[PDB]
């Protein structure tokens, strides 16, 4: 087995450690937008209409 | 073995940031082919559209899926959604504009929408709105 | 090691697969938002004109009675009928009366397109204002008509009635 | 041909919509034909009745 | 200009009041009128309806 | 401040953010729809303009 610590060089958990840190995965997953916008808007307006009718 | 739990992390956050824009321009144009589940992101499309109606104040008076669409892509498989939801023009338009502002793959396209009331005695606006995701093939 | 060392040459894999294919996305949809609105285009408003002032190849029908007019359009999308639907009046109306003007829509009697809802008599509440010499009643309808091989218009044909002032 | 249901005269509520100049009331009927061992049709016998515009 | 609500015939009970001379029965309506891209006003249309004293 | 200003609050209703109204932030407006008295809902303007 491996005791409270184990022995002490410390023992061979740089590699189990290391190898580790962690199980990874990783889990290449679960991102976040911040989408993007469109923009607004081409005018100004002409008149025929509306000025004689009203 | 300690460098590389560094690597896992790095690359996970970076799968992370995929997911979070290659999905979301899955919607613009579309994205890859897949790996996709979208197996789960189907049903979490159809209740985040549920809660953009809601919280619009919007009646979802029916939201049907479609067929995929087998000639709709040699890279993808298109499942469009057909929404029904009745309020006010102001609330519709919300409620659009919501679908367009989500963090998933709605491509709203053809809209359309009428007023519900016969004899026209109060306002009311029913609502039939388009937009699709798309699963691979 | 081994095995987490392998774990992220897939995951770096995956990562890299992702983002060469994301490049040719923004790019190909680019393009497709360029050619919407290249069927947009033929019908909305800069593409026949001739300077580029409205209303151009753009709204459809327009009738007046000197107290209120019933016009007939067709707009980009949800978003330019929402820009025009601002920049008049937001109204809660009531008791509609019907009239033998109704009818002879029904009738075809009057010449108009049969997309639109009827009527041009009512009550009005205000809802949001915005032209404070204009009292729309609401959008009386609104329809994106898709087309077909022979030809877009893709737009949202609409219809709107609306009392001024004075 | 009495495979058709009847009729001509309502009032009509927009549900969907793609020509702005058709008003279609209903496919007011549809039934597959299938033929017998003198011959086909197989095909969709149908009925519609729509107010135009104008 | 038909942005205001109509009236001007009701039976008046003071909630309020700072003119001892005026009696006004209500802001009868008010829309912040913002304008377009070929100009402003930005302001607030309103209409009130008020029996002066005397 | 809705509610201490003695208004019915008949609908709150978010926006969508302004994409194009900033390159810095999206603007996210919220449309509220409040009744009552003319006081009170000087009222309640002013208080969220006190917030």
């Amino acid at each position: 087995c491996e005791e409270p610590p184990a022995p002490a060089p410390p023992p061979a958990k740089p590699k189990a450690a290391a190898a580790v840190p962690v199980k990874a995965a990783p889990t290449e997953t679960g991102a976040q937008a911040a989408p993007s916008y469109s923009y607004v808007y081409n005018p100004v307006g002409k008149r025929d209409p509306f000025r004689s009718p009203i | 073995l300690d460098l590389e739990l560094a690597d896992k992390s790095e690359i996970a956050q970076n799968l992370n940031e995929r997911r979070r824009e290659m999905d979301v321009l899955e919607q613009k144009l579309s994205e890859a082919l897949t790996e996709l589940p979208e197996q789960r992101d189907i049903e979490e499309l159809l209740a985040q559209i549920n809660d953009i109606g809601k919280k619009s104040g919007l009646e979802l008076s029916s939201v049907t899926p479609g067929k995929e669409s087998v000639g709709g892509g040699e890279f993808f498989a298109r499942i469009p959604i057909k929404m029904t939801v009745s309020g006010n023009y102001h609330e519709i338009a919300l409620f659009l504009q919501e679908m367009a502002n989500m963090r998933r793959i709605v491509n709203v396209n053809n809209i359309k929408f009428d007023s519900a009331k016969l004899k026209n005695e109060k306002v009311v606006l029913q609502s039939e709105f388009q937009a699709t995701t798309f699963r691979f093939v | 090691t081994k095995a987490r060392i392998a774990e992220l040459e897939k995951i770096i894999g995956e990562v890299k697969n992702i983002n060469t294919r994301k490049a040719e996305v923004e790019k190909k949809l680019a393009v497709l938002d360029a050619l919407r609105k290249g069927r947009s285009g033929p019908v909305r408003m800069m593409d026949a004109l001739a300077s580029a002032t409205p209303k151009k190849v753009w709204v459809k029908t327009f009738s007046e009675n000197n107290n209120a007019v019933s016009i007939d359009g067709s707009a980009v999308s949800h978003d330019e009928v929402a820009e025009f639907m601002r920049g008049l009046n937001g109204v809660v109306w009531t008791p509609k009366g019907m009239g033998r003007l109704v009818d002879r829509r029904r009738d075809s009697k009057t010449a108009r397109v049969e997309m639109l809802t009827s009527d041009a008599t009512i009550e009005e509440f205000p809802e949001a204002q915005v032209s404070p010499f204009f009292k729309n009643i609401d959008l009386q309808t609104a329809k994106q008509v898709g087309g077909a091989q022979v030809g877009v218009p893709i737009l949202v044909e609409f219809k709107i009635t609306m009392t001024s002032n004075y």
